[PDB]
């Protein structure tokens, strides 16, 4: 009836819909016009200024330069030491900026996916402890040693024979520990130019100073932390350079607050003299082989998981492995595991474990059975 | 850490580019396969049974180790 | 094998072998990658190198007896 218009209105209809895409576009090309009408800045670090309106600032490089400022911008945070933005073309002050976080600080402040509990990890209950009475409780509840009369050690190392779970004990604490924690692998923080090397490990010490609650970790101290050489090669003494730096940042000139260092390594006998002084590493613990009672629990921990049936006994297990280490009790438990594969089974047996044991045993003749201790 | 492209003079991000890697390293990949197999070897069964069974084998039958709880070599 | 002085020293290569010990096993766990690894005279390496976690299996290749001589010719 009234539909004269119902084809009209249908066709604006669809041409309004199409406008709202062909407005969008609009937007969307207005936006590309807009944002290529900008450039960049020069980055630098002020120094001090002369006068009212002249500063003297020093890029990133080398060049330093007499400058001006912006006459809206305020001079009261013109501070030396900041870091400021000027322009390209006239290298006038335009805006001041927080401090630099380094990309390599940035990944190492977090990376870990794991989350290994104390209950994944035995025979070691009393280590655990004298661990965490350095870093636990004197962060949460200060006052007890001002009371006595002390102040609480900085930081502490553990040594041992490989394989006895210092790396885990250390992802342990750091998978469950609320506050700021810093990992890093020694012999990844050194590269061929000539002051990067005792550079990132200023950074990284002005980072934990920013956020004052942290946790240093270093792996495999001995790749840096070595002795020093006499008449020794070049190429060699940067990292001598770098080691005194590590010296001077930790009890140096200036005290360190709420700040602590774990570090590890399974034979101390080429770490510098100076490094193991009382003062810097504090508290150095011991993680030996495992006990009798400490393999059953090792043995308990990692055999549960598995589809066994029938019965099982521990004790010859515990008796045959002697000298062995948690990846050795771990290596047993695959073994077993793989002698089930073989012969078409889906179950585990006894027999399965002593075949598994004896297999171990004879591949450790190999293997230097020395042991290191630190003097 | 990313690596991108930017103008040379108005200094903008134009495009991203995909992660590089040392030439050494990727010149360091197999590109012709080996002609060699197994028949041609002589006195080396239990050799090869025990390899076997730790590198090929947990990658097309993954399956079967799961189903019991053992973690591969 | 790593060892200790102060007269002159070989410290390079141990931190390109301390830096590979720390791929295998190590702070993060890798399960994709597979590694397999060649020599023909052990007493001279680390004993690091030759943890369970780190290298699992170990094989070792007898001289041929006389059925496997004959039939390599
Ligand atoms: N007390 C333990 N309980 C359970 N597992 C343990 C224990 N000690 C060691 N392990 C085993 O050790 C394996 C790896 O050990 P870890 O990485 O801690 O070595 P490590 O002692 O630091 O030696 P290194 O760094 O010198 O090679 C873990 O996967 C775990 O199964
Ligand atoms: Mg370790």
């Amino acid at each position: 009836k009234l539909l004269e218009h119902k084809e009209i209105d249908g066709r604006l209809k669809e041409l309004r819909e199409q406008l709202k895409e062909l407005t969008k576009q609009y937007e969307k090309s207005e936006n590309d016009l807009k944002a290529l009408q900008s450039v960049g800045q020069i980055v630098g670090e002020v120094l001090k200024q002369l006068t009212e309106e002249k500063f003297i600032v020093k890029a990133t490089n080398g060049p330093r330069y007499v400058v001006g400022c912006r006459r809206q911008l305020d001079k009261s945070k013109l501070k030396p030491g900041t870091r400021v933005a000027l322009d390209m073309t006239t290298l006038t002050i335009m805006r001041y900026l927080p401090r630099e976080v380094d990309p390599l600080v940035y990944n190492m402040s977090h990376e870990d996916p794991g989350n290994v509990s104390y209950s994944e990890i035995g025979g070691l209950s009393e280590q655990i402890r004298e661990l965490r009475e350095v870093i636990e409780l004197p962060l949460t509840n200060p006052e007890l040693f001002q009371r006595v009369g002390i102040i609480p050690p900085k930081g502490c190392l553990l040594y041992g024979p490989p394989g006895t779970g210092k790396t885990l004990l250390a992802r342990a604490v750091a998978s469950q520990l609320d506050c700021n924690f810093l990992k890093v692998v020694s012999s990844s923080i050194v590269d061929k130019y000539i002051g990067e090397s005792a550079r990132l490990i200023r950074e990284m010490f002005n980072y934990a100073r920013d956020h004052q609650p942290c946790i240093i970790f270093m792996d495999e101290i001995d790749a840096i932390g070595g002795r020093r050489f006499s008449e020794g090669t070049s190429a060699d003494r940067e990292i001598q350079r770098t080691l005194m730096e590590l010296l001077n940042q930790m009890d140096g000139f200036d005290t360190l607050h709420r700040v602590k260092m774990i570090m590890a390594t399974n034979r101390p006998d080429t770490l510098d003299p100076a490094l193991l002084r009382p003062g810097r590493l504090d508290r150095k613990i011991h993680i030996d082989l495992p006990n009798e009672q400490a393999r059953l629990d090792i043995l308990k921990i990692h055999a549960g998981p598995i589809t066994k049936h029938g019965e099982i006994d521990y004790e010859a297990i515990v008796k045959l492995s002697d000298g062995f280490n948690g990846a050795d009790l771990r290596n047993v438990c695959t073994e077993a595991g793989m002698f089930a594969i073989r012969a078409d089974h889906d179950f585990v047996v006894q027999e399965d474990f002593m075949k598994a044991v004896r297999k171990v045993a004879d591949s450790k003749k190999l293997e230097s059975k020395l042991d290191y201790k630190p003097v | 850490g990313d690596l991108v492209g930017v103008n040379k003079d108005s200094y903008l991000i134009l495009e991203t580019l995909p992660t590089e890697y040392d030439s050494r390293v990727k010149a360091m990949e197999v590109d012709e396969r080996p002609t060699e197999q197994y028949s041609d070897i002589g006195g080396l069964d239990k050799q090869i049974q025990e390899l076997v069974e730790a590198i090929v084998l947990p990658m097309n039958h993954k399956e079967k180790f799961e189903n019991l709880g053992i973690q591969p070599p | 094998k790593r060892f200790d002085s102060e007269k002159a020293g070989d410290r390079e290569v141990q931190r390109t072998m301390l830096e590979l010990l720390n791929q295998l096993d190590g702070f993060q766990p890798n399960t994709q990658v597979k590694v397999i690894a060649a020599t023909n005279r052990v007493d001279i390496l680390d004993p690091a190198l030759l943890r369970s976690g780190r290298l699992d299996r170990k094989i070792e290749f007898p001289m041929p007896n006389e059925e496997a001589r004959a039939r390599i010719m």
